[PDB]
RNA sequence: GGGCACCACC
RNA sequence: ACGAGACUCUGGCAUGCUAACUAGUUACGCGACCCCCGAGCGGUCGGCGUCCCCCAACUUCUUAGAGGGACAAGUGGCGUUCAGCCACCCGAGAUUGAGCAAUAACAGGUCUGUGAUGCCCUUAGAUGUCCGGGGCUGCACGCGCGCUACACUGACUGGCUCAGCGUGUGCCUACCCUACGCCGGCAGGCGCGGGUAACCCGUUGAACCCCAUUCGUGAUGGGGAUCGGGGAUUGCAAUUAUUCCCCAUGAACGAGGAAUUCCCAGUAAGUGCGGGUCAUAAGCUUGCGUUGAUUAAGUCCCUGCCC
């Protein structure tokens, strides 16, 4: 994930008395389209997601239509 | 029940295709068989004197199992593994002049022609005497 | 070794809490029915998921679990208590 | 005399380097026997121990 | 149908005298093969080898040293020519000769060392059934090998010798001197 | 007369041998060539071995065909021991009831599993700093 | 009426199996005749190298590896129709090659 | 005083 | 929360799916040869048709896409009956091998990889840059990584029979891989073709291994160092021998002291083959197959590192 998910850059600046190293690194927020982000989650994320809400069934109905 | 070549054993068979060549007397024999050696990674001339018809039998063999074969082919089908003192072995072919001349004595015979897409074949006469070479080898194995 | 990392026994309390009428004792159901409800981007964790989900829902069967707790288990305790 | 004797449970590993395996036999012709005895070598219940002298007990761990 | 070792050599009639080495020589029925040579996979879990044939053993044990490691034909034919000799020269089944030769030659009692590295210091100590067999094998296997060295004399008659004298407990073999002196040893360390 | 027949392979290392076995009098030939003419003939039983354990009854319906290609000499006869081995019980399925493969099945399984069940094990990468897969080079110091 | 044949090739294996059923679904709503696609073996290019720019440390090696992957597909139809249904394939990293044999 | 490792031993 | 796991590549299973003349199988026609005592619905064929006007089907074998498949899931024990461990059934598989890899540091290596770079030094009799010739390899002696051996489980001479990973005609840039025919005893030399590559080399006829022959415990037909005389290739140029070939010569070495290295299964070792370097070119390295084990399923005694 590191491949996709991170974004890195490495530079150099001149100064007056020599050279200094700037390192950059980024971590891409997960977005469900591939405009800013990569479109796969981390692997290890799991979501499980909230049940809906049922009636209880309390008397056999049969409904015809 | 018809033997071919493929029936018998392959040496035994190798052995009596090269009795057959020299008691037949017409293969051509290069003057120079007494002097030479069969590849540059060995170290002695053979030790059988009469080489030249196991070979041209061996050839023979060779050709009638996978046809088309040129002297390169040959010379890589005899070439074996090269010693070379305090150095790592490595594979060596054989003598380009020693399979030339066996596929040159062989044409002589009759029993190799040469091929339309390259290199050497067998013809219908040389297939009947390896075929009759075969039975005979055969029925040798099978009466003792 | 064999020993589960927390991110699959998390998972398995969070889908025996959450889903525990649709589930059972049989890993493949168990593991059909987890696609299904949650997201796991893997095939290996899932069915490791689903292999500690079978083995937890045999350990409820035997007996209470130090851990999750079922409302269906709570109401019928209280029945019991 | 030569005694034959039936490994009953593997105890332990001793020595310094681990090699001896510390186990209890049971003597074949006396079956209420029981000692202790150091093992050469893999070693599993069940096996069939050659005990040349069957005096000798060892020290348990 | 009947299995014969190199198709002539029978295992009903072998019989084990040992009931320790029972367990770990597979010479009967269910282990009755044609040929010393399986390509199985005995080394994959421990106390395995048990279930391998003792003839496939010796064969494996055979390719030493390392410009003979690997060179299982060979081995396999120094085998059947050695039980070809040994049947020649005593008259019997070379498959009870071999179980003999490493029912004697497997060591009883074994010393265990406990020492800095200069002087060492043994306390007796037992040996387990599946290590005699190992042991025994490789004293064979050792005593054919140091006697077929720089000698007009095939791999093949050395190991027949061997094997012969081990079963008839000689002492002019290599394996029951070793033996002997391992098992004097722990009982001067008792 | 129907025209029955199954083509089934057997695999090691990198050799691999595919059996054709169709309704026949009891030729068995690999490569064109008869059985007891395979090389090295050390290993001869080890290829004669189904034969010998189902006798020539079993045999004497069908004619199979072999061919190899891949690996090595001892590589190719265990390929073609599983080769002949399996297309003869998935022939048996076929074209007999179940209970002669059963009995087939296990008399080859009770022998040896590699007749009818291929070995997975292949060579492993060599990896850098030494000669072979576990082996290193020699280290020294000072 | 000429045989055609499209080569495709590509380091990708999405982008490429995209293409190639874009192209196949194309030409079939057209009625035509189409073979393939058949994969050529990959292509697998190595190099390795020393990971140090100088000569100390522990000798450490990078493997580096570059895969190409080739489809192939026929067409018994006329020039036409053929650039009608590739001028769409253009796709970024899939190099697509029409000859006529 | 414990734990680990064939770049430790057995 | 990072690291560990998860993840990516890889190796094992699919007669289930998708679909192939730059992969094949089977079948059917033509042809060659053998058996006229069984001549046949006979055997062998890497010999020719079967897609391209019309003259066969199908993916088992070969390639590579999509999916399945294994989770300590089932059983029996041992455990706080938990976390987990052992064994067994079924099963292709019940631990495949690598890649990536945290917080903190080292006056660790690299200015000789850079048109990365700060300061010094030099700059026309140059520390710039070309040309010619030498040196880096020079030998009383010590130390490492290695190759070949000390033989009969061998050497020699014949015969027979099996791989895999990969490369190949180049902006400057000259230098590619080679089938077949002839000449030479060999290194090689002439012709004449294919390949920018599942198409040609190539069905990559590899070596160990296997089957026969000779030798016979003799520093021996083991071993092949050091030297003499010839021949040929690469180059502008071969002497201080580039490399290669042929006759001849025939050293130490009979298994190695103190000490010490690597390794747990297709592994160690044996054996060859590709790539890098490369006009000429492997005793090195990095990969690939082939043959294929002994021993162990433990411990903290030595060494070292952590709590
Ligand atoms: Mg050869
Ligand atoms: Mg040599
Ligand atoms: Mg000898
Ligand atoms: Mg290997
Ligand atoms: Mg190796
Ligand atoms: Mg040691
Ligand atoms: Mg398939
Ligand atoms: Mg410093
Ligand atoms: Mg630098
Ligand atoms: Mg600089
Ligand atoms: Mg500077
Ligand atoms: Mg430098
Ligand atoms: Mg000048
Ligand atoms: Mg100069
Ligand atoms: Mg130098
Ligand atoms: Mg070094
Ligand atoms: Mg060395
Ligand atoms: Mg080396
Ligand atoms: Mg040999
Ligand atoms: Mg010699
Ligand atoms: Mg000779
Ligand atoms: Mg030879
Ligand atoms: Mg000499
Ligand atoms: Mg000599
Ligand atoms: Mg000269
Ligand atoms: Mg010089
Ligand atoms: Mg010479
Ligand atoms: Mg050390
Ligand atoms: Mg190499
Ligand atoms: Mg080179
Ligand atoms: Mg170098
Ligand atoms: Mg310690």
């Amino acid at each position: 994930p590191v491949n996709y998910y991170v974004d890195t850059a490495v530079r150099h600046v001149l100064l007056r008395q020599g050279v200094l190293g700037i390192k950059v690194k980024i971590m891409l927020p997960w977005d469900p389209t591939g405009k800013i982000g990569p479109k796969k989650p981390l692997p290890d994320h799991v979501s499980i997601v909230e049940p809906k809400d049922e009636i209880l069934p309390t008397t056999p109905i049969s409904e015809q239509k | 029940p018809g033997v071919t070549v493929k029936d018998v054993n392959q040496q035994e068979f190798v052995r009596a295709l090269a009795a057959f060549l020299k008691k037949s007397g017409k293969l051509k024999v290069p003057e120079w068989v007494d002097t030479v050696k069969l590849a540059k990674h060995k170290e002695l001339a053979p030790y059988d004197e009469n080489w030249f018809y196991t070979r041209a039998a061996s050839t023979a063999r060779h050709l009638y199992l996978r046809g088309g074969a040129g002297v390169g082919s040959m010379t890589k089908i005899y070439g074996g593994r090269q010693r070379n003192g305090v150095m790592p072995s490595h594979f060596s072919r054989g003598s380009k002049s020693v399979a030339r001349r066996v596929l040159q004595a062989l044409e002589g015979l009759k029993m190799v022609e040469k091929d339309q897409d390259g290199g050497r074949k067998l013809t219908p006469q040389g297939q009947r005497d390896l075929d009759r070479i075969a039975g005979q080898v055969a029925a040798a194995n099978k009466k003792h | 070794g064999r020993v589960r990392t927390k991110t699959v026994k998390k998972a398995a309390r969070v889908i025996i809490e959450k889903y525990y009428t649709r589930l059972g004792n049989d890993f493949h159901t168990n593991k059909r029915v987890c696609e299904e409800i949650a997201i796991i981007p893997s095939k290996k964790l899932r069915n490791k998921i689903a292999g500690y989900v079978t083995h937890l829902m045999k350990r409820i069967q035997r007996g209470p679990v130090r851990g999750i707790s079922i409302k269906l288990q709570e109401e019928e305790r209280e029945r019991r208590d | 005399p030569i005694k034959l004797a039936r490994v009953t449970k593997v105890l332990g590993r001793t020595g310094s380097q681990g090699q001896c395996t510390q186990v209890r036999v049971e003597f074949m012709d006396d079956t209420s026997r029981s000692i202790i005895r150091n093992v050469k070598g893999p070693v599993r219940e069940g096996d069939v121990l050659t005990l040349l002298e069957s005096e000798r007990e060892a020290r348990r761990l | 149908p009947d299995i014969k070792l190199f198709g002539k050599w029978s295992t009903d009639d072998v019989q084990i005298n040992d009931i320790s080495l029972q367990d770990y020589i597979a010479v009967k029925e269910k282990y009755a093969k044609y040929l010393p040579h399986s390509a199985g996979r005995y080394a994959a879990k421990r106390f395995r080898k048990a279930q391998c044939p003792i003839v496939e053993r010796l064969t494996n044990s055979m390719m030493m040293h390392g410009r003979n490691n690997g060179k299982k034909l060979m081995t396999v034919r120094i085998v059947k020519h050695a039980f070809e000799i040994i049947h020649l020269l005593t008259g019997e089944n070379p498959l009870q000769v071999l179980v003999n030769a490493i029912i004697n030659s497997g060591p009883r009692e074994d010393s265990t060392r406990i020492g800095r590295a200069g002087t060492v210091r043994r306390q007796a100590v037992d040996v387990s059934p599946l290590r005699r067999v190992n042991q025994a094998i490789w004293l064979l296997c050792t005593g054919a090998r140091e006697a077929a060295f720089r000698n007009i004399k095939t791999i093949a008659e050395c190991l027949a010798d061997e094997l012969i004298n081990a079963a008839k407990g000689s002492s002019n073999s290599y394996a029951i001197k070793k033996k002997d002196e391992l098992e004097r040893v722990a009982k001067s360390n008792r | 007369g129907p025209l029955q027949s199954v083509q089934v392979f057997g695999r090691k290392k990198t050799a691999t041998a595919v059996a054709h076995c169709k309704r026949g009098n009891g030729l068995i030939k690999v490569n064109g060539r008869p059985l007891e003419m395979i090389e090295p003939r050390t290993l001869q039983y080890k290829l004669l071995e189904p034969v010998l354990l189902l006798g020539k009854e079993r045999f004497a319906g069908v004619d199979i065909r072999v061919r190899v290609k891949g690996g090595g000499h001892v590589a190719q006869i265990y390929a073609i021991r599983q080769s002949i081995s399996k297309a003869l019980v998935a022939y048996y399925q076929k074209y007999v009831d179940e209970a002669s493969k059963k009995e087939i099945k296990d008399i080859l399984i009770q022998y040896d599993r590699t007749l009818l069940v291929a070995d997975p094990r292949r060579c492993e990468s060599k990896k850098f700093g030494g000669p072979g897969a576990r082996a290193r080079y020699q280290k020294s110091y000072r | 009426i000429h045989r055609i044949r499209i080569t495709l090739t590509s380091r990708n294996v999405k982008s490429l199996e995209k293409v190639c059923a874009d192209l196949i679904r194309g030409a079939k709503e057209k009625n035509l005749k189409v073979k393939g696609p058949v994969r050529m073996p990959t292509k697998t290019l190595r190099i390795t190298t020393r990971k140090t720019p100088c000569g100390e440390g522990s000798k450490t090696w990078d493997r580096f590896q570059m895969r190409i992957h080739k489809r192939l597909i026929d067409l018994h139809s006329p020039s036409e129709i053929v650039k009608q249904i590739t001028s769409i394939s253009i796709e970024p990293g899939v190099e697509v090659e029409v000859t006529i044999a």
